[PDB]
């Protein structure tokens, strides 16, 4: 039995080995205990201010869309420390293993946000941190992976199976299989077993909120979209959440397309994989004939996973939410236009979601629009990947 | 599932405890694996634990995680490891057969066309490693209806409706699971008959003649070895790799005697 | 003749060629009618909040200071969009040059945090940008570069003189030579002729300003000390100018020792140089006996200025500010000391101050202060810096 | 400052123009350095403009910047460069020396302990390339205590506060500014003699005898030029030097006859 419903429709669950479920039921115990915390709220609310410096800016592009009927409003979750939006939730996780007397955390990584996110509250909590990523991703950004032991977390590179993320993700639980009595598990993802799917997206919605105010505030009105990058679905849970029940407004996932849905080397299972069973949840999967999972594909390597989070399948099952992809190339000319007309670098992850607002106001420029785009994180972690990419071509 | 009931009414009628091995399916080979598993029952293994390779063996150490890399770089599939049961089954009647699955595997192509391909080629009992007793009800209903039996885990510290649901649930036998962790206490060996339990088999870590011992003295049906036999099979990666096991196996199953 | 006082005391003036006077009156004038113009300064704010961030935290440090009587509050100007509060004042003055009617920007930059600046600011408001950075930088922040021409801007590399800093801000003032009639050089320190030292604090000092509320609401008094970094001047007077008349603040600006002072491989002027004439302005140099500018050094190449602002000198002179210094081998210690108890990574420019306020308290940890120091940049272009130092070392 | 007063007395009574060229002293050595300087006023040169080496030279391009790092790669300090110039002096009494400043060599160890080494060593104008008229003020009070001539900048476009403020505070010559920028227009020159300014000559970018008789036809008292001698010794960097530097002025001095 569970406090708390862990499907969403057809899609989600607790399909984690008999061993781990006490520690999930006691996370769910913990979490529905600190929801109804007022001091647990206040603490969170102080961290996410004086800390990682919430509310983040809601800045309008005037250039971008100069010459259309697109308005559009991007929510800088590249200006959070840390970079990201990852950092939001990682700080009321850090609080909830507090709560629950843990004094260890481990932590999943293959961009690195999510590890230095992980690290850094770590760091500030003194909470003793270890983080596993894919040594294959240890190798291309190794930036995030000095970033993370500065701040005095263990990082783990991961030999086992194709060495990136989803590998990433099995020695976490693996790991956690060993003591979860010590340490909590900080997924880093709105996916996995319930209840992390719940946890997240409650920890990242104050994203979707302070949008809703603030563009009120600036147009007097909802906005007709937001749109957000998937990579495992946390930024776009975070800013869809308090926007599901406002009817008329869409909401847009963009999964990556990498080279091309075509060559099936792509990261977007939830509209081109099918329903299978991994990482603790049911939830479209990228998958052989046969039930194995699937290597993804993406220029940008926080996209990089063949699975989704449970509630964007069912979002997108019902209708409430249409998900999308972009290529590597698209998002690609979406990070160069942000940096010279906008004198934003974005995260290549967010540029992928910014690819597909300027494609909606380019494709029909005379549709009267107001969107708004979670940029989810900074592309400082970037530049070396798009100086190489740059340097290929000519330019 | 009726495989389980006939050994087991004949080792405690031989006053008797079980030694079931596990090995990976097609590791290293097919036709090598065959080979192994031949042995194994020759050497005196009561029953079988066999494991379908899968990309992601969430629940099992390194030892089993390179068993499943082995048997890929073998091209080993799901198809071709039914068309080893099948083999298996057709020259060993009456060894019952469980399969380690994860459930992505399970299901895959049906649930139902699962179980019924397992009855197919005479599975006696199919572990799900990462379907909880929670999430069971459409694995073990499926495997009711193709007579095949559940097997659940019951962990070291399982609180007392744990115990219940797994007496009810399971068949074949009851996994008793002997730490946490990955692959690599006699207290709930009575509560486990109160309830009707299916018989306990303790396993995952053991490795020596040491344990079986204990566990048929505890009053457990006998005992499962994992990374024990892979180890084996690791450490001679081919004709020393067969006696290494045989030499393994008949040790177990001596100290099940008493 | 001038509108405004070039002078602070005996620091400061005009000495530039005489056909640079136009320019300077022009952009005095400017500024002037700026400043009381509530429509620029409605853009300005407008800018500072919805594109840069403002309002940035004030974070309380817990973990450094335990065991002692300091309480210890960082103003965090690293969250600032860009990564410094050199972002702050380049956006005033972006909007000062379209209120002139020019077109494009020359820039100087040596740690690159103001040429990138300098580059977004660019790209946000339609100017032409081009920066000039000491060739030795160049090699050395490669990743700054990339980012200010990803945004659109012209990176000029730096081959005459010592290929530093200085040279850069030389070949700034030869351009603008060239033609102020068309371009507004965008000087990026306190520092230089009038009215640039002035204009720059004006446009800094919302960093005092909201320190000065925040702390007050936080802790309902005036902090005991505001300590800032000084490499040309401005974050430091960004912080003290709104607690100039506060006479019981102590405002603590910090010169880095580099290799330490009696090796003369520093950058501390105002403390160890003698009054000069250089750069348009009269200020402490470091020079030589016969008076030529000699070179400075600091391991963080943002500090690495051998003058400093005028107003620095005059606040100096009164006994208003007191100035210290900080050596290199303490600025590393204090930014290792920040990432692994408080998960942030500060610039190395900013450990400097943040080296000194825990000297204050480490000197006499019984002692009952309330400190806040002028967190001004973040520290992800100083990682391979560091990564580099602590190779050479054991750790 | 008589010098210059009694070099243009003796240039319109022969109805001729003045043509001064500017080196960096020292540039590119000492010694080499007088033989240049002895070359230019044998070739004809009417007065000499002379840099002292500066660590930061900002209102020049980079022909005379290389120029001072020439000569600080031979060691050339100011102290130096005034034991060349009381050399220049004794062997041309003459020859009106001006010298090309910037602030910090002259507010080094005092501004008047500056001009009066100056006035030492036989200087007879100071051009401080940094100082403004709007900053001039201690200088060129330094300088008229010491009977050095302190030269002004005439900017191309130069207000009339600008025009009558350089011709009140300026001796010797007025340096009539011909461009923006660094190193590398009539309708003021009679404004200045209106204002009763020191004698114009118009110099910044002058390279070949073509402007030096548009200046004179002007009513300008002569031309300076720069960056053309040192880019002649810039050329030839040491006997086929100097014949360059001798051709050169000739034909520059020729071109003030009219
Ligand atoms: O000797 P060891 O410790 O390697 O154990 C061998 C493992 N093979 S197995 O089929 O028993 C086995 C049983 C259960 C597993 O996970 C689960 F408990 F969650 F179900 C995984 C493998
Ligand atoms: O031939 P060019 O163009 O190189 O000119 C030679 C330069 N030598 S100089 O002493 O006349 C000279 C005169 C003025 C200067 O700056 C100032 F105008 F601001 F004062 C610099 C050099
Ligand atoms: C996968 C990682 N990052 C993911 C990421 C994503 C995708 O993750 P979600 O789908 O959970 O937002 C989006 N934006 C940024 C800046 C990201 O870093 C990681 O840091 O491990
Ligand atoms: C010199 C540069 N930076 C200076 C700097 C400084 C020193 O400049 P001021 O003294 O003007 O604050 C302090 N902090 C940070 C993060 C800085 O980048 C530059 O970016 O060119
Ligand atoms: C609340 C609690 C448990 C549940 N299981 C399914 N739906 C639920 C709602
Ligand atoms: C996808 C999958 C797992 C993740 N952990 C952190 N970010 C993720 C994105
Ligand atoms: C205002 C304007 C000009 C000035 N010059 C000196 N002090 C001043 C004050
Ligand atoms: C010192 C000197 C010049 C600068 N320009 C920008 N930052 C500086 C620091
Ligand atoms: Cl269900
Ligand atoms: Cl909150
Ligand atoms: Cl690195
Ligand atoms: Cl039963
Ligand atoms: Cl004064
Ligand atoms: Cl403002
Ligand atoms: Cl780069
Ligand atoms: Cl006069
Ligand atoms: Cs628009
Ligand atoms: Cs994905
Ligand atoms: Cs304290
Ligand atoms: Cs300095």
């Amino acid at each position: 039995t569970t406090l708390l419903n862990p499907y969403f429709g057809e899609f989600g669950g607790m399909y984690v080995p008999q061993i781990l479920m006490p520690a999930l039921n006691q996370l769910e115990e913990a979490f529905v205990s600190a929801q109804k915390d007022p001091e647990f709220q206040a603490q969170f609310a102080d961290l996410l201010k004086n800390y990682a410096g919430r509310p983040t800016a809601l800045t309008k592009c005037q250039n971008i869309t100069a010459g259309t009927r697109t308005t559009l409003y991007l929510k800088r979750e590249d200006l959070l420390h840390g970079g990201a939006h990852k950092t939001n939730q990682v700080l009321g996780q850090a609080l909830l293993a507090k709560r629950m007397g843990k004094s260890e955390i481990i932590a999943e990584t293959g961009a690195g946000q999510h590890g230095v996110a992980s690290a850094l509250a770590s760091a500030l909590l003194g909470l003793k941190c270890r983080i596993y990523m894919g040594a294959k991703d240890v190798e291309r950004q190794s930036p995030n992976v000095f970033r993370m032991r500065l701040m005095g977390a263990e990082v783990i590179p991961v030999h086992s199976g194709s060495a990136t993320l989803t590998d990433a993700c099995n020695e976490a639980l693996r790991d956690w299989s060993g003591s979860y009595e010590t340490a909590h598990y900080m997924l880093g993802t709105a996916a996995g077993p319930h209840p992390y799917p719940t946890i997240v997206r409650e920890f990242q919605r104050m994203i979707g909120e302070e949008t809703k105010a603030q563009i009120l505030d600036k147009e007097g009105r909802l906005p007709d979209a937001v749109i957000a990058c998937v990579g495992g679905g946390s930024n776009a849970i975070g800013m869809f959440a308090d926007f599901i029940n406002d009817t008329s407004v869409g909401l847009i996932g963009v999964e990556p397309g990498g080279h091309g849905i075509e060559t099936g080397e792509h990261g977007a299972p939830l509209k081109h994989g099918r329903v299978g069973i991994y990482f603790g949840m049911k939830a479209p999967m990228m998958q052989t004939a046969d039930g194995q999972i699937e290597e993804s594909y993406s220029i940008s390597a926080g996209l990089d996973f063949p699975s989704v989070g449970p509630q964007h399948a069912y979002l997108n099952s019902i209708g409430r939410a249409d998900y999308v992809s972009i290529t590597d190339d698209e998002a690609l000319e979406a990070f160069k236009t942000l940096c010279r007309h906008e004198g934003i670098i974005p995260a290549l992850e967010s540029s992928h979601a910014l690819a597909h607002a300027l494609k909606m106001m380019r494709e029909q420029p005379e549709k009267e629009q107001l969107l708004v785009v979670n940029l989810s994180g900074r592309g400082d972690k970037d530049i070396f990947t798009v100086h190489d990419i740059l340097k290929a071509r000519g330019e | 599932m009726e495989r389980y009931e006939n050994l087991f009414a004949q080792l405690n009628d031989r006053r008797e405890g079980a030694f079931v091995p596990f090995v990976t399916l097609g590791d290293p080979g097919i036709e090598q694996s065959l080979k192994i598993i031949d042995t194994l029952i020759d050497a005196g293994a009561d029953a079988l634990e066999l494991g379908v390779p899968f990309s992601d063996p969430l629940a099992d150490g390194p030892t089993i995680q390179n068993a499943n890399l082995r048997a890929f770089a073998a091209g080993v599939t799901p198809a071709q490891c039914f068309e080893m049961l099948a083999l298996i089954r057709e020259k060993h009647p009456t060894i019952p057969i469980g399969l380690l699955m994860y459930a992505n595997l399970v299901f895959n192509n049906g649930i139902d066309a699962f179980y019924a391909r397992c009855e197919q080629v005479g599975v006696d009992s199919v572990l799900v490693a990462d379907v909880p007793v929670e999430e069971s009800a459409p694995f073990r209903q499926a495997a009711l209806r193709h007579n095949i039996a559940p097997i659940f885990i019951c962990p070291p510290n399982a609180d007392d409706d744990l115990l219940r649901q797994v007496a009810s649930y399971g068949r074949g036998y009851t996994y008793l699971l002997s730490r946490s962790g990955v692959t690599g206490l006699h207290h709930l060996i009575e509560k486990l008959k109160e309830y009707h339990a299916a018989p306990a088999l303790q396993g995952f870590g053991i490795s020596s003649p040491e344990q079986v011992s204990a566990a048929v003295r505890a009053g457990a049906a006998g005992a499962i070895s994992g990374s024990a036999i892979v180890k084996i099979i690791e450490k001679n990666l081919p004709k020393q790799m067969l006696a290494e096991l045989r030499s393994f196996v008949s040790a177990m199953k001596a100290a099940s005697r008493a």
